[PDB]
């Protein structure tokens, strides 16, 4: 999200987790829309706690079925 | 189209091997021989050009104008060359946009470069400050070149004669602005500094002594005694009479211009050679006052204190520069009539009389004279710096900008195109540090564009920070000489429409 | 493309440090090399790999440069800086291809560095060299590498007191180079002498009229030759024409003149520096103030050596060179002891330029990495991500030994985080004698910062004749 | 591959109607298969429609001028240059420049923010002394009938254009007016006519003079409109009960007749290029007008269609917006000022994405100088000095070759019409700029 | 982009300098082989660019040049393309001076204009009312034909036809309007002019057709006399066009069904009804202005408001011809028209004569849109650049280098004139410059005279086209 705003990926990266060190505990993410400074918490942007939950049971569900898969057997055509 | 491509593409990629390495924080470069065995690494930037050969007939030449610097100065060799290579990549795009002889060009980047020296003048500060202890070591280092040499008679009066003609002239130190009079018949100790331009062989006969409110004019033409050679052209007159009577009828056309010198408003006309007694009675009727001997160096000395022009033509009456000067005083010394000038426009000179008691004394002072004021005057250039970090390479760019204003239609683009040459240097400097060069520049050319900007390029910090506050600065010395052999690289690449291959060795 | 250009030295700098990979540690692979003279030779010494490698690659020949001081500084770890200095060339490939140029990621090698000695400084043990019990049972563990086993007792004590002699105290470096390793047939391991004032490589006069002894001697050095009050003369060996005159022996006998001739040209230097003397090359220039001072100067042999010792020199300006002598039978034990020995002294040395020692076998290389990752949030921007990509380079040094070694290169290396946690400098290899200087540590990551520079910053690279 | 093949397929589509744009411009020729269809016209629209493009993403800039062309139908051209221009720059702005895609997209929309307010402070209107805003009509005429044939003849069909909107005073909507072409004579004798003349007669043999007659679409009615045709039977019964029936009425024709009338007082039918026509008069305030051209050929005509449909269009948007600026290269002129003007104070990757779109907009007006034989760097140079500070008034001439007043001139634009421009070229230009790959399905 | 103009250049150039040596009665013919296996030879212009089947597509705009010079001013089909040429030949050096084809196309069109009143002020004044000079314009041009002797009386028949149709101020007169009708049989000395009009065939042969008819309607009837008891279908089609009393039908030639009945022929023999069947489609449209009439599809739609009158419709009796021929039309809105008959005994007589008459009407149709007339030979391109010699000097800035290559194109005309003439082409050339002191438009006493509005449209036409080759920028291909 930090390449597709225009931000330093590894910048704001390395950035977000120094709030949330030595400042306090919060959540301060990256910035979709143009603003000034960080904690987008005063935003009010929110997202489900069952949908953020369900993508990495399915992204994890479906990085051990790849592993799974040691050979592909595709067959020519008649 | 190939002689201008090896001329830009073929400078360019022998341009941008030295360009990574500008500064301490810039690229490396290896340089491999064919056993290979024989190889060094070096970051400076005129042994890779060099030692690197070049079969490419127009990159040859640039090796011989980056001698240059190095035999004037020696300091800052490399970043003539980057200096010169991003005037090639503004030259490239304005040629091929354009398929014109760049010789037009050339006379854009001329008057632009005028107006970045401008502007690194008004910026420019010094540690002149306490002069009061560089007059101190100024006196002591101008006796030490006495030593071994005539003049080391008497050290404490000599040395304080040479003090007076440097920290009084606020300006130039050139030798053309202190006059040196020789004379015989006279002691060492004797002599003593004058301020006004002092001549010899007093002009006139009849003409007054003292002269209020003198304007001076430089021409150069012969009133007596036209036709110096009259052997060998075919004469046919009745009498001998009409041959003085077709040199009246010569020199009667030079009433006109006779009359375009009191046209002028001035008091006094200068000329070289004699003048015939009617022309010279035409004189005092219209306030003129005659000179004769000015030679050609007095002429050019003379003119360049008062603020005029020199030129042996009229082209126009009531158009010209003129000089003046206040009182013309005609007294008497060492048995020879002299001249004393005084009240100049602007006058800053000084006239040094040494009394000698021979021609071999006057000729030994004289020459010692000059390698002691050289050796002193040469600090008055050093150690005077200016405000570095990008910031004077940016006031540079936005006072080029200024002279875009006011500019005819084919020079706005070439004057425009001397201002993108100067933003290349932070560009690089950037990317050689490890920063991003869109990000500072950009950022940095918006501060400074108007107005109340001390910023700079800080590397430390990888922001844009005030370099007055951090202590950066670097010399002026170094700024005139990178642009001045810049522009003189540019010109002798560009001069050069064809380009013949070299004999490959 | 100046950075692709660049990548292409990076991949083929990591293909040698791939090769040199299987050599490190006693249980590393060997390598077979063949010169193009015909010679065949092999070792599993990374030093001579690298000399008679006769890389063509211009970038690549950095390494044999930091092996080279490598073994002139600390004198160990010539192998393990060729790998340490790999890892950070493969870390710095994801580098760039996230944006980043070389110049952050070389400035962060010398923070890194920096900070990499002063945590290691914290678990060092500090030693004292007043103490003797710990330079004898350091050197002792370096001479068990070698067939020379039961015999190295007696050796450890010779380099030893070589060294607190010539230590004095802040020293900082104390060149191994004045210290020379006599090597004669005949005799044993056990018979040493120290001789501590000087040792010559050369017999003296076997004709007739030699006095072979005298007392109270100046020794001077005459790179001139005698052919068609100094009592001992020195002449260079020249097998061109004749160095001495069978006719000036006798002359120089009447006037009780010691002669020793067919010096090496290779001691001159070596002499020169030692002694407090200096060259004569002519007679007239020759003086009395070139001399040097000799008490005694005597020829001892012990079986066939015939050699000539000198003691008390008792020079200002110089200082008290010591010279070793070593005996044995065969040419074999004189040669590996030579070597053996050699390593000892770089042992030693590391100790008197830099007090205090670790644990080697890769033990700081872990806690480093876990001490970096941890202080990696306190840092800010594209510099705080690489503290994390540097402590993952300093563990391919502990598993390159788990694989040299047979062990499972994945299990060993979790079992090494997990026991330095509660631990601290614990896993044992004290138990085992297992002594790395911490000067060796110290070097072998500071060479690896500036190797590693020195690549990045080449940016291109062209026909220079 | 994808960025390069959009970023130069879309510039080989401006580098086609790049000919087209200006007075000054040449004419793209075009031939098919059967060689026997080439057609020579300048026609922007045209010649983007005919021919076929396998670029996915230049089919983007196609369905965008089908858009530009219904709401006004001329300047689609300037559209597709414009934003080919800042596709061209935006190759230099990524490479080397260093500028992330979207700063681009960002440096755009506030750029964009200024060209408006630029067309607003130089847009001067005069309410008063309808006379003047009736010349600025007939100088805006001139401006939309440049580039075609009727170039010759425009300063006779000046007059034509401003006099027949000005018949209106309505809704813009353009059923009002008529177009109806016929062969034979010159160009110039073309008039204006509010009578409806109609192409169709009425009746086997009926009286062609009616009186008094009654309009009813479809009683006691003189006139019977059908929109089918008619029986044999019935049309002679018409006659004898005094009833004329018209036949042939399309879909077309009906919507013109519901905004006429009914009644009207007399219906006179005239003969005129060999056809029967019908003149209606006395009708009941009539908003319709009726434009008969006059061409030599067929295919005069029928380039002469689309030609007055587009100018009327434009000056039908003047009467709901009367505030008017300076083109022929004067309005770009200005624009590129407001953008350097805000560069003053921006960020560092949004400064070079901006100012790439100043230098875009003196693309536009260096095309036209090269149409027009004259050097573009040097002339637009020159006259961007004197707009640089200050007393911007003249503009680039395409004749002369000085620089001269547009106002003297007689040259000006529409303000709907540029912020239209502006506006349609932006957002074509950012669909392109966000796309980095093209994935295409399987076709069956 | 020059690339794409530089190339059409060269290839029209090539096509230009081909036709050139086919200018002149002497000039070289080319020949065209099809891909059919035909061969044609003549030196037409219009014949060998139509035939040539070029691919160039800018080069087939030379055919619509050439079609357009013979239908306004009816001559000079080969010096328009010569000229056109030497336009096109002069325009290459104008593109190595870095001239922008803008420039040189608007200083084509600005000196095509100023070179119409240049020709004006040295033509001979002539009006239509004296037929001395335009009897002698259309014998004399008769000459290059197989006709000699009888173009004396030819001449006045065809100045007496256009004097009627010209008026004053019409100007432009289609030319279509005019129909030749040649015929196997008889002789060139036997005229008839017959103002009303004239049709392409004969009449019924069969029996009981009368052949002739007095007092009679001609209208256009596209309708067909055939079966479908058959003689009481065809009774009620007689019947219908007996209520409007017409009795000449004019029947659509077609190749589905036959045109009248046997039995039809008999039932309308006693009505006394005239029958021309065979009706081509040509003249169906021109029928229908000099009658006045309008074609008529069905039965239903034949009315008696859209017939015509004709005062004797008869069927002249001559050997291998039987021309019918109407009189009187009696139409006020409906405009007279001139067809004129053409006789003769040879098949090659009847077919050169046509062509023959139709340069003779254009050159006094000429004469309609602008009087006067410049002596041929190279006269009026020569005097042009004279004018130009001095007026070049006058102009300033890039445009003062095209009028000095403007006129140096126009030479091209004179200087072919003299080389398929077998003369010296520099050397003629220069004994005409050599007496324009003296004499300037003097050729006038070998009664060789040409038109104006022939010099007059062969520059404006290749003004434009010259024009319109250089608009093209890019050739793509757009299916």
């Amino acid at each position: 999200l930090a390449e597709n705003s225009g931000l330093d990926p590894i910048g704001t990266l390395s950035t977000l987790k120094s709030k949330q060190l030595k400042e306090k505990i919060s959540n301060i993410g990256v910035d979709c829309l143009g603003y000034g400074s960080n904690d987008m918490k005063e935003l009010f942007v929110v997202d489900p706690f069952i949908g953020k939950k369900q993508q990495i049971l399915l992204a994890t569900q479906l990085c051990r079925m790849i592993l799974k898969i040691d050979n592909v057997i595709i067959s020519g055509k008649d | 189209e190939n002689a201008r491509l090896s001329a830009f593409v073929g400078a360019i990629a022998v341009g941008d091997l030295v360009k990574s390495t500008l500064g301490p924080k810039g690229m490396d470069k290896l340089l491999q021989s064919a056993s290979s065995n024989t190889c060094m690494v070096t970051n400076d930037g005129a042994t890779i050009l060099k030692s690197i050969p070049l079969d490419n007939p127009a990159a040859k030449v640039l090796v011989n104008i980056s001698k240059v610097q190095d035999d004037e100065v020696g300091d800052g060799t490399t970043s003539v060359t980057v200096l010169s290579a991003e005037l090639l990549r503004e030259a490239e795009k304005l040629i091929d946009q354009s398929k014109i002889h760049p010789q037009t060009i050339i006379e854009g980047y001329r008057l632009a470069s005028a107006a970045a020296l401008d502007a690194l003048t008004k910026a420019a500060v010094d540690n002149s400050h306490d002069k009061t202890m560089f007059r101190e070591d100024l006196i002591h280092i101008a006796k030490t070149t006495l030593s071994s040499k005539i003049l080391s008679q008497d050290k404490d009066h000599f040395a304080e004669l040479a003090t007076n003609a440097i920290l009084r002239l606020k300006g130039s130190t050139n030798l053309e602005h202190i006059q040196i009079i020789k004379i015989l018949g006279g002691k060492l100790s004797d002599s003593f500094l004058d301020e006004g331009f002092i001549l010899a062989k007093k002009f006139g006969n009849n003409q007054p002594k003292r002269i209020e409110n003198a304007k001076i004019l430089i021409a150069n033409t012969t009133l007596d005694t036209d036709k110096v050679k009259i052997f060998g052209t075919k004469f046919k007159v009745d009498s001998t009479a009409k041959l003085a009577q077709l040199e009246k009828a010569e020199r009667e056309k030079m009433k006109n211009k006779i009359a375009k010198i009191s046209k002028f408003g001035i008091n006094t006309f200068i000329n070289r050679q004699l003048i015939y007694d009617y022309p010279e009675q035409l004189f005092t009727d219209l306030g003129i006052n005659s000179i004769e001997h000015a030679d050609f160096e007095g002429v050019e000395r003379l003119a360049l204190v008062t603020g005029g022009e020199v030129v042996s033509t009229f082209d126009e009456p009531s158009k010209c520069k003129l000089g003046e000067c206040d009182v013309i005083e005609e007294i008497m010394l060492g048995e020879q009539p002299f001249l004393k000038f005084s009240g100049c426009k602007a006058g800053e000179a000084c006239t040094i009389v040494l009394r000698g008691a021979t021609d071999q004394t006057l000729d030994e002072a004289e020459r010692s004279l000059h390698d002691a004021l050289s050796v002193l005057s040469q600090t008055t250039k050093e150690t005077r710096t200016v405000l570095g970090g990008g910031c004077a390479e940016m006031v540079m760019s936005k006072a080029v900008d200024t002279e875009a204003q006011n500019i005819d239609g084919k020079k706005s683009l070439a004057v425009e195109a001397f201002a993108r040459a100067l933003r290349q240097l932070p560009t690089i400097l950037a990317d050689n540090a490890g920063f991003d060069s869109s990000e500072l520049v950009s950022k940095l050319r918006s501060s400074i564009y108007n107005g109340i900007s001390t910023s700079g390029l800080d590397l430390n910090n990888g922001t844009i920070a005030d370099m007055r506050q951090l202590g950066i600065v670097e010399s002026y010395k170094l700024k005139r000489a990178v642009v001045s052999s810049a522009s003189e690289a540019a010109e002798v690449l560009l001069r050069v429409d064809n380009i013949i291959r070299a004999r490959p060795r | 493309k100046p950075q692709e250009v660049r990548k292409a030295n990076i991949i083929a700098a990591r293909s040698v440090a791939d090769a040199i990979r299987t050599s490190l540690g006693p249980k590393g692979m060997d390598k077979m090399i063949k010169t193009s003279r015909g010679e065949i030779i092999i070792s599993n010494d990374g030093h001579t790999i690298l000399k008679q490698m006769a890389i063509l690659h211009p970038v690549a020949r950095m390494l044999v440069e930091v092996s080279a001081a490598q073994d002139s500084e600390a004198g160990d770890g010539t192998t393990s800086v060729v790998i340490l200095t790999g890892a950070l060339l493969g870390a710095a490939e994801r580098l760039l291809n996230k944006g980043i140029h070389p110049t952050i990621i070389a400035d962060s090698f010398q923070s890194a560095a920096k900070r990499s000695v002063d945590i290691l400084l914290e678990m060092c043990h500090k030693v004292s060299l007043s103490d003797r019990e710990q330079l004898v049972r350091a050197a002792s563990t370096s001479l068990s590498s070698k067939i020379v086993s039961q015999y190295s007792s007696f050796l450890a004590p010779l380099a030893v007191d070589s060294v607190l002699k010539i230590s004095d105290e802040n020293s900082k470096n104390v060149d191994l180079n004045d210290i020379r390793l006599v090597k004669k047939v005949g005799g044993t391991i056990d018979d040493t002498e120290m001789i501590d004032g000087v040792v010559l490589t050369q017999t003296a006069i076997k004709s007739a009229g030699g006095p072979t002894r005298k007392e109270k001697a100046k020794i001077g050095l005459i790179q001139f030759q005698i052919s068609p009050k100094c009592n001992v003369l020195l002449i260079q060996k020249s097998i061109l024409r004749d160095a001495v005159n069978d006719l000036a022996l006798h002359f120089l006998s009447k006037l009780n003149i010691m002669v020793v001739k067919d010096i090496e040209r290779e001691e001159i230097e070596f002499l020169s520096k030692g002694l407090g003397c200096k060259p004569i090359a002519d007679i007239e220039l020759f003086t009395e103030d070139r001399l040097g001072s000799a008490d005694l100067v005597e020829e001892i042999d012990s079986d066939g050596s015939k050699i000539v010792r000198v003691t008390g020199i008792r020079n200002n300006n110089a200082r008290p060179t010591v010279s070793v002598v070593i005996r044995g039978a065969n040419n074999m034990i004189i040669d590996e002891t030579e070597r053996s020995l050699h390593d000892a002294l770089c042992v030693i040395r590391c100790l008197v330029k830099e007090r205090g020692l670790i644990a080697g076998g890769g033990a700081p290389e872990i806690e480093i990495s876990r001490r970096l990752s941890k202080e990696a949030r306190s840092m800010e921007g594209v510099q705080a991500f690489i503290w994390q990509e540097f402590a993952s380079a300093l563990e391919v040094i502990p598993t390159t030994l788990a694989e040299n070694a047979g062990l499972n290169s994945i299990k060993v290396v979790t079992e090494l985080r997990s026991k330095h946690e509660n631990g601290e400098l614990n896993d044992n290899t004290y138990e085992e004698h297992i002594l790395q200087p911490v000067l060796v540590s110290t070097s072998a990551i500071t060479l690896a910062s500036e190797c590693v520079k020195s690549i990045l910053r080449i940016d291109d690279i062209a026909f220079s004749r």
